[PDB]
């Protein structure tokens, strides 16, 4: 809503129910801990789109939303558990130093 | 001096360790073959 | 290392490969053609320095045997027979992929277990093309003559009739365009005094009949009616012994296509259906649409009406293909449950990617033409979030749907602060993911009285990412051979034995560090072969 942060801390709550499988989302968000007011559906369709950009959430059937099963990734298509040594090994690959 | 690495940098697994042995005898076959 | 980092295209790759496993003498000449296009022998020797005329003919026959060039002949009215030589692109991909075919024989030929040709079936791939061409008598007259080779010779027709053992001809030793010119005026052997009128139809009757001939002559490799001879005596079947044959990429590149296409399953579903969909593809690559699709290499691709027709026939062949349209019935018994078929492939219909969607009810097929372009969109954006922040992944997805985005609507669509996005966005102008487009509010396109728009530009974003890795192949291969320049005394001493107790220490570290090179080479190569579905 407002230009400062805590929208990132807002959006981490709404994803938790959809992992286990848009007017139903308005009942989910109203709770004790939520404070920002009047929670209009125009901000819900905007806040839902960011998780599609971050690939956490899927858009189907023009109004339905499902998880992209990033929860098992959250726990080759797996950058985690991939640690580089990066020291005393001169034969490494960089993305720069070709431009 | 160059930063920002590729994310594929890890210890070799036995799934590809024998696959890498198939390269070193390949070039030795060609060079110690005819040419 | 700046002298390599800047002034080297994939010519730095190709000069390295002939330097990697071949003599030094051919490294200059194979660079000289691709730096020049085409040149014959009578102008070859003047451009190069250090090699004589017959010294070239001594050298040129070496890479001619390993299918590294493709030759051609042209005669003039007044001139003699001139041998214009062209360049082969796919013949050196065998040299590039050469380890991965060895682990393709094992993983695709799964009927056998605990067989004693395990060392032998890996040797034949090392025999069929590393020696150049190959015929049947070449291995029959080895140090073993009979020696239970009927279990070996009849084993090869299992390994030939499964594909990728097509007999070579003039078609494989020539490129694709120079043979199209000879057959083009073969269909223009028509006198102009038969029906001269409406002259724009005269090349139409040339091109529609040569199109059927080009489809015929590309089946001449795949025409398996003559690659096999029925044996009346002592043998069930065998291929013809007078056939000189090699291995190609066509089953391998389609094999690596599904090997790549199986990797999206383990991301988009768990482990149960990822085991299911492996069976659904393995019956299909025996006759699929070609991944390189050689019918669109060079022709009348420039006008739109023919450019429509290059996929107006390809999808209709793909939809009406008998060789891959499976009944969704017989695949259940291939798993080492008819309800579990239409339940575990129900999520194949409901998944967000166009695979197993359009078909007749009851029978299924795997759509191809609209599938791999989203695979190219799938992994490329995932590599954008790899090496820098995932805030770029939010920016990367934002442009394709919010078309021609501005920086005003970027705060209504995406939600971050104005201190971290401009640091991230400018990190993606440098890497050619976005395209700037400025619109002025004054005359002469003044910079200050102007605003700016972005664009996705799905062409230059992927051309940059292709050749960013093509240089990253030989950059590691150049560090391979400089490791052979070091320690060069004892490596020939370790090759003349077939022992100082402290010398052996400096032999293991140089062997394990080069072992990581071939390990990481297979990693980036799988990331590179995704962009070869063009």
């Amino acid at each position: 809503e407002l230009d400062i942060e805590f929208i990132n801390s807002l959006l981490t709550i709404v994803w938790r129910f959809i992992s286990e499988n848009t007017q139903e989302i308005l009942e989910f968000i109203t709770a004790a801990q939520v404070a920002n007011v009047e929670l209009t559906p125009s901000n819900i369709r905007s806040l839902c789109e960011v998780l599609v950009y971050d690939d956490k959430l899927e858009k189907v059937t023009h109004d339905c939303y499902r998880v992209t099963l990033e929860s098992i990734l959250q726990m080759i298509f797996n950058y985690f558990k991939m640690f580089p040594a990066s020291k005393h090994d001169k034969e490494v690959v960089y993305f720069d130093e070709w431009t | 001096f160059p930063s920002i690495p590729l994310p594929i940098n890890g210890p070799i697994t036995n799934k590809e360790r024998s696959l890498a042995v198939k390269y070193i005898n390949f070039g030795k076959t060609v060079k110690d073959g005819p040419f | 290392s700046l002298e390599q980092r800047t002034l080297n295209p994939d010519l730095f790759l190709y000069k390295e490969l002939v330097k990697a496993h071949l003599g030094e003498r051919a490294a200059s000449v194979i660079g000289m053609l691709v730096a020049l296009g085409r040149l014959s022998v009578r102008e070859l020797v003047e451009k190069i320095d250090g090699m004589d005329v017959d010294s070239v003919k001594t050298t040129l026959v070496s890479l001619t045997q390993l299918r590294c060039v493709k030759y051609l002949q042209e005669t003039a009215i007044s001139g003699k027979k001139t041998t214009y030589y062209y360049y082969n692109e796919e013949g050196i991909h065998i040299l590039l992929y050469s380890g991965l075919i060895i682990d393709e024989i094992i993983t695709q030929m799964r009927v056998n277990d605990e067989e004693e040709h395990k060392q032998l079936v890996a040797e034949i791939v090392q025999n069929v093309i590393s020696l150049g061409s190959l015929t049947v008598e070449d291995y029959l007259s080895s140090v073993t003559s009979d020696s239970m080779k009927y279990t070996i010779s009849s084993l090869f027709v299992q390994l030939c009739e499964m594909g990728y053992l097509i007999q070579i001809s003039k078609l494989h030793y020539t490129p694709i365009e120079d043979l199209w010119q000879f057959l083009y005026e073969k269909h223009y052997k028509n006198i102009p005094r038969n029906s001269p009128l409406s002259d724009l139809k005269k090349r139409s009757q040339a091109k529609m009949n040569a199109k059927t001939d080009f489809a015929k002559i590309i089946n001449k490799p795949n025409e398996l009616s003559q690659i096999l001879t029925v044996d009346p005596k002592t043998s069930l079947r065998i291929v013809k012994p007078t056939v000189s044959l090699t291995i190609n990429l066509d089953r391998f590149m389609k094999g690596r296509r599904s090997k790549q296409l199986i990797n999206l399953a383990k991301t988009r579903v768990g482990s149960v259906t990822a085991q299911v969909y492996k069976i659904a593809l393995r019956l299909t690559e025996q006759k699929s649409p070609k991944i390189r699709d050689p019918l669109t290499q060079t022709g009348l691709l420039q006008d739109l009406e023919e450019a429509k027709s290059f996929q107006d026939e390809a999808e209709l062949v793909e939809e009406k293909t008998p060789g891959l349209t499976f009944n969704a019935i017989d695949l259940a018994r291939h798993l080492p449950s008819a309800s579990l078929i239409n339940s575990h492939l129900k999520i194949l219909a409901s998944s967000n990617f166009p695979f197993l969607n359009e078909t007749k009810p009851g029978v299924y097929y795997v759509p191809y033409s609209k599938l791999m372009p989203v695979l190219k969109s799938s992994v490329y954006e995932y590599v954008i979030a790899s090496t820098l922040g995932p805030s770029a992944m939010r920016l990367s997805r934002c442009i394709r749907d919010n078309k021609l985005v501005s920086e005003k609507i970027i705060n209504s669509t995406a939600l971050m602060k104005e201190k971290d996005i401009r640091s991230t966005l400018a990190s993606l102008i440098r890497y050619n993911s976005v395209e700037i487009q400025e619109v002025p509010r004054t005359a002469d396109r003044s910079a200050s009285r102007a605003v700016f728009l972005f664009r996705c530009k799905e062409t230059h974003s992927y051309n940059f990412m292709r050749q960013n890795l093509e240089w990253n192949m030989a950059n590691l291969l150049f560090k391979k051979e400089k490791l052979k320049q070091e320690n060069s005394t004892l490596l020939k001493k370790a090759n003349r034995d077939d022992l100082l107790p402290s010398e052996l220490n400096q032999l293991k570290m140089v062997n394990e560090r080069e072992l990581n090179v071939f390990a990481r080479l297979s990693r980036l190569l799988s990331l590179w072969e995704v962009f070869q579905m063009a």
